């Protein structure tokens, strides 16, 4: 993104971090321990290198969140505050 | 002898330094009985020639505990095998006189090495004063206090725990500090009536204690010449009664500012803002959104504890261009009684050309010192602009400076006492980034001011300036359809500029009348125009224009209805 | 020996150290029986070969104070570890014989550390030299005045509170004060009447007294070879009649000064315009609206004060290329008799290319120093102008110069004395920043020059040329429509070179004739052109051109009217 997205610099979507984060990925693996976890919110820009085997290659899509889902935010959201029992959670979430 | 008297400024970390050494001082007898460490070292760091050595020897004074100076350059000075001794021998006469105060001035000479450390004994004479400084048996009550011109000068090994573990940035002295340290320093040379301290304390921002010491002797010295001089009658002492004669002159003073050049005028202002919300007209629902989101996790810190909600610490005002941004988030700052740190645009720009973006660190890192704090960056989207606007780089809206400030706001919030106030006239090119959650998230729009508001700032402008009662003001501020604040204050400088011009010219002529035609009889008729008339005030509004454009201001409301509410919710009611 | 007299330049700093030592010294019991701290070190810095050594011997010889001179090289000349030994024991010397001088020239070698500080033992003689500096007992009143090129090539702690808390800059001698150095080094050699000292004070802009000194030298030696050598007359010591018998004539002075290359030709010129209003003929609003901004303030500060109104400090003049904004520059700056300081283009622009805008900072306090200034900055838009205007770089109007120029415009103002004037040629192009309120706010524009103005320019273009009555200026300037100022100056250097081609012609001929038919009486009919004629300007006119355009005209026409005072308000009358 910093380097543009929609025409971007002149070069491909190779940068130096990413490049050094791919070496360390390639030399990686053999503590067997270290798990590589990505989130991008733009999977279009992001350099197909780091989607190659070895890499990031097992894509996660992570959609918004479902009515349940929705209910299960706001309770998390709510929990240490103090809610009264009138103001209908279930409904907010499904509202939404 | 010296004494919290003596010790100008009032500048409120001497308060600090107190609450931290009375006990360990004051009460000695105490920590014997009582299992606590208390503070081994204490690093004062700030301008030089703010008093530092004289707060530790006034400290010392009315602690009663045995002061010790141990004078940078003096062991520096000393043959090299040889210094390490005094060293050793300080220490040690200090460990004698327990309690002691051992004062180590000019910290940056002994121990300079920033990890780059050339030479060979110097790194022999930072490496036994560790020694000696870790070395400290916690018995007796020895405390050790360093002066340094910033703490990233010393050996970083002397800011590690037990060597000097806390640290006190004594800072220039403000208006308030500047006024207390005249009257220290203006306290025998029987000053004049008409000489009141305070018009020179305002007009004296940028000086130090040492700075303000020097223009009073200055002074002093200009009235010794002007005066006593002319008479010429001299002995091997002057009469006592001879030199009381003589009154230092408000002219002498002025003189003598003209003739200061303050020893660091450059360096950075942590101090609290005057402005009040009486300068600002209005902005009452912005107002009370301020009031909400800076004062009330302080003032009700346990009601916000109670819902576990974290209050905003950032808020980005955007609106036409002097509208009063700068001077609301004065009045907030003020309202609370918190340090107000201001960068303007120039010193990001500064950053970003340079490409040095630890300032920035460095920025945040006196912020936190100075709790608490609203620290305001003005006009933040000046890298953005001067990288384009409109076409730009090719790159995103990501730049170095703002990147570093985003790093620091993540990893700030820990002090539970900084808050980021964001000023910009162009929201649309500022980094989204910028407006996510834990950043200045809270976008506050100011409006052109309405027409209470402009009949306030008309007032506030006009408040100094002697203005007749005739010209009527309300009339003026509602005549000003869409004047901004810029424009007020230039219709009320202008307005001023001519009353100052036709009051010299019309002076300068009855001058020459009685020049031309000297009359039998002086009877001066006083002022030709003692305050500012209606005539003025209409040729300056004459002159008056409207800054801001009509068509900025329908950008500045798109980018407001650009945060709209949604379209369907506003019915919202709960099945009941 | 050696006093005031000998003390050439005039350059007006010599009065500030007489004022800064008399009481110290020429008063020293007074200070006995008053509180207050005298000038404990004074650094006199400047070009080398300026007189500072001089000054200090002059200083210490007219007050009685015992001179005591350290040399920098001899004390680092001497063997480590007893070096110190010299300098504790030339500050005893100098202790005992209160009130004493001590002189350190030379300073940057004794202490050069600029915290880079190479070497060990350098290093132990800097500490202990700050030590004694700082050792100073208050008692006895001996003062310590060091030389050095710059502030900055000393050690920061040297210039530090106590050790040289005030600072002079010697300078270079200007005109009048080359003049007065030219006196004062020629007093003994019996200069001739011809010669007058004047021309060659002119001519010798760039020269230090140092440069004066060796070019009068050589003058007296080329005198001394031109004559009493074709006789060799010689024998152990040369007739005091004999020698005496010969004048030093201009052409010998003409030759020195080609053969002078002076010693820092480079160096920044702070001095008083000669520039009079005479040169400029009109600008009679301008001239007054100058005479407002900047001379005001200050001969009326009381009335300024009196309306609580703060007068703008910047000033950007705008308008086609050669119309006299420099020079109107130096007119304001001769009118209020305050030192002017040029900033052209091309330090800016070299400034920007190697992004060393540190630059501005040094300027700005050189400007400072040397209050009250004008400080210029000539053709300010010349980096936009590098950068592109049409088109340019893809980032906004922000540069680097220019942000570092406003940084020290909103630093400034404290200072009270230095006034900043801006000129540019494409106001389009400025960045907007330097217009903003507390910047070059007042914007002035200067058209081309109306007839009377255009026979103003020609007049003082042609005051030194011998132009023939008959030839009328009324007519030329009527007859020229649009012509700017370099053009006029253009068409007066034309005339002149003409007439210059054809007076050398025709005495080159004439003396041919005499050549080939060798007359029988010679009879000189004196010049055959020796004053500008009609036919002269009349050709030189033939080639008289219109350098700006009517188009660039009509682009300034609309800037100009790019700040209209709206349409609505010319009517504004107050209700009654
Ligand atoms: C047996 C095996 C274990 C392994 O590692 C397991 C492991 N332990 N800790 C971790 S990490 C921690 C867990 C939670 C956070 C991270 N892991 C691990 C490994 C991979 C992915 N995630 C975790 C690798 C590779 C192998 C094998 C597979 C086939 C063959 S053959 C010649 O074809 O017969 C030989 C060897
Ligand atoms: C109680 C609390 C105070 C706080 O800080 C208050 C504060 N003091 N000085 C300042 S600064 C100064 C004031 C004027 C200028 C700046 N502040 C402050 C904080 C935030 C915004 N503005 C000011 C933070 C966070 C909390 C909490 C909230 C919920 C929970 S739980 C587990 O859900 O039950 C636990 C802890
Ligand atoms: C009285 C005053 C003088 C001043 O400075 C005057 C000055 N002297 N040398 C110079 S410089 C030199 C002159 C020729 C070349 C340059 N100046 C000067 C100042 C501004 C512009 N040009 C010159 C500033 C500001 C003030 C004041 C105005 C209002 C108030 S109140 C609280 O509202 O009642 C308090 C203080
Ligand atoms: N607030 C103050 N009250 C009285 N004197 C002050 C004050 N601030 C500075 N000074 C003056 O500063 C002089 C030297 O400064 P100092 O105390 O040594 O600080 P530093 O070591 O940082 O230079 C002192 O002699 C004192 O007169
Ligand atoms: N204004 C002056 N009047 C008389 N002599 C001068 C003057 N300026 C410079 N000189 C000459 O400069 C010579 C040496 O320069 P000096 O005084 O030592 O200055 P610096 O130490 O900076 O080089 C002196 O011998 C003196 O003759």
């Amino acid at each position: 993104k910093a380097r543009g997205g929609n025409i971007g610099d002149g070069g491909g979507a190779a940068d130096r971090v990413i490049n050094q984060i791919l070496t360390e990925m390639d030399g990686m693996s053999t503590k067997k321990n270290v798990f590589i976890i990505g989130a991008t919110n733009r999977p279009d820009i992001i350099d197909p290198a780091i989607l190659r085997p070895g890499r990031l290659d097992q894509l996660i899509y992570i959609p918004l969140p479902d009515e349940k889902s929705r209910v299960a935010i706001l309770k998390a959201n709510l929990r240490k505050s103090p809610v009264a029992k009138d103001v209908d959670l279930e409904f907010l979430a499904k509202m939404t | 002898e010296v004494g919290y008297d003596d010790i100008g400024g009032c500048r409120k970390q001497l308060a600090q330094i107190k609450e931290m050494v009375e006990l360990p001082l004051r009460h000695p007898a105490l920590f014997k009985a009582i299992g606590v460490k208390p503070p081994r070292g204490i690093l004062l760091y700030g301008p030089p020639g703010t008093g530092k050595t004289l707060i530790a020897r006034a400290v010392a004074n009315e602690t009663g505990a045995f002061f010790f100076l141990i004078n940078g350059p003096e062991i520096m000075s000393k043959l090299a095998g040889e210094s390490e001794s005094n060293l050793r021998k300080a220490f040690e006469e200090a460990e004698k006189n327990a309690p002691a105060i051992i004062f180590i001035d000019e910290l940056d000479a002994i121990a300079p090495k920033r990890e780059k450390t050339h030479g060979e004994v110097e790194r022999r004479i930072v490496s036994q004063l560790l020694t000696l400084m870790d070395g400290l048996k916690q018995r007796a009550h020895v405390i050790v206090m360093a002066a340094t011109n910033r703490p990233n000068s010393i050996d970083p090994a002397l800011r590690r725990f037990g060597r000097f573990d806390r640290e006190v940035d004594i800072g220039i002295p403000d208006a308030t500090g500047r006024l207390e340290i005249l009257q220290i320093h203006t306290k025998n040379m029987k000053l004049a009536d008409d000489v009141d301290l305070e018009q020179v304390a305002n007009e004296t921002h940028g000086h130090v204690g040492a700075d303000l010491a020097a223009l009073c002797s200055e002074a002093a010295l200009q009235a010794i010449r002007k005066k006593m001089d002319l008479i010429d009658l001299e002995d091997e002492t002057i009469d006592a009664e001879v030199m009381n004669s003589l009154a230092v002159t408000m002219d002498d003073f002025r003189w003598a500012l003209s003739q200061s050049n303050p020893s660091a005028l450059r360096e950075t202002v942590v101090e609290v803002p005057q402005v009040t919300w009486e300068d600002i007209g209005g902005l009452e629902d912005v107002k009370r959104e301020l009031q909400e989101l800076v004062q009330y996790p302080v003032e009700h810190p346990d009601k916000f504890l109670k819902f576990g909600m974290t209050p905003s610490k950032g808020v980005l005002f955007y609106g036409p261009p002097g509208c009063g941004k700068t001077l609301l988030a004065k009045a907030i700052a003020n309202e609370c009684q918190a340090n107000f740190i201001s960068i303007k645009g120039p010193e990001l720009l500064t950053m970003w050309f340079g490409e040095s973006e630890a300032n920035v660190r460095e920025i945040f890192d006196k912020a936190r010192q100075a709790a608490p704090c609203v620290l305001f960056f003005d006009e933040l989207d000046s890298i953005a602009k001067a990288r384009g606007g409109n076409i730009g780089d090719g790159g995103g809206a990501a730049d170095r400076v703002i990147n570093q400030i985003l790093t620091e706001m993540d990893g700030m919030s820990t002090k539970k006492n900084v808050f980021i106030i964001g000023a910009t006239n162009r929201p649309d090119i500022i980094d989204p980034a910028i407006l996510r959650p834990g950043r200045l998230d809270q976008l506050i729009y100011i409006p052109l001011p309405d027409e209470k508001s402009r009949v306030a700032i008309l007032k506030a402008n006009l408040r100094k300036s002697p203005v007749a009662k005739d010209v009527d003001l309300e009339f003026l501020a509602k005549m000003t359809n869409g004047f901004s604040g810029a424009d007020l204050t230039e219709i009320c400088q202008r307005a001023c500029k001519l009353a100052i011009r036709e009051s010299i010219e019309s002076e300068i002529r009855r001058e020459r009348e009685r020049q031309t035609n000297p009359s039998a009889m002086e009877v001066e008729e006083d002022d030709p125009v003692p305050e500012i008339r209606r005539d003025h005030f209409e040729e300056a509004m004459r002159f008056a224009r409207r800054s801001v454009s009509d068509n900025d201001i329908r950008k500045y409301e798109m980018f407001a209805q650009t945060l709209q509410q949604s379209r369907g919710f506003g019915s919202f009611r709960f099945p009941s």
